[PDB]
């Protein structure tokens, strides 16, 4: 394993879907809020939906 | 463009991701995307532009 900053890992993941990594760095706070929110939807989804 | 920025402690370089290969950073190695202020963790530097020394002739 090689350490790498997580915002620098997602800039590699965006290149792997053909999106230029400035689309991540220009939107990092927004992308973080969408991921954090989406995990919040998983807590509620699993907490209710047996 | 491809690879990642790094510093040896005093100089800044771009290397390919899977093998250390320090290239001095240029307008060939990089693409622009607006002004600094949106980017978390950006750092100041000089990027070399190979045209400007050639047209000094
Ligand atoms: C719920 C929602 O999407 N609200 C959006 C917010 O995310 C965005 O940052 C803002 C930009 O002005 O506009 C509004
Ligand atoms: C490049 C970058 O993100 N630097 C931050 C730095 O500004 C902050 O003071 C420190 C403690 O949170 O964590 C890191
Ligand atoms: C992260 C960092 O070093 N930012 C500096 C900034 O404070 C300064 O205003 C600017 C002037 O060129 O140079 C850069
Ligand atoms: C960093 O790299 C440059 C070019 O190889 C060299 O001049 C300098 O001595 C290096 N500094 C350190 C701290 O390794």
């Amino acid at each position: 394993a090689l350490q790498i900053p997580f915002a620098m890992q997602m800039a590699y993941r965006f290149n792997g879907i053909g999106v230029t990594q400035n689309v991540l760095y220009e939107n990092q706070k927004l992308i973080a809020n969408q991921f954090n929110s989406a995990i919040g939807k998983i807590q509620d989804s699993l907490s209710s939906t047996a | 463009r491809e690879g990642v920025f790094v510093s040896n402690g005093t100089h800044w370089f771009v290397t390919q991701r899977n093998f250390y290969e320090p290239q001095i950073i240029t307008t060939d190695n990089t693409f622009v995307s607006g002004n600094c202020d949106v980017v978390i963790g950006i750092v100041n530097n000089t990027v070399y532009d190979p045209l400007q020394p050639e047209l000094d002739s």
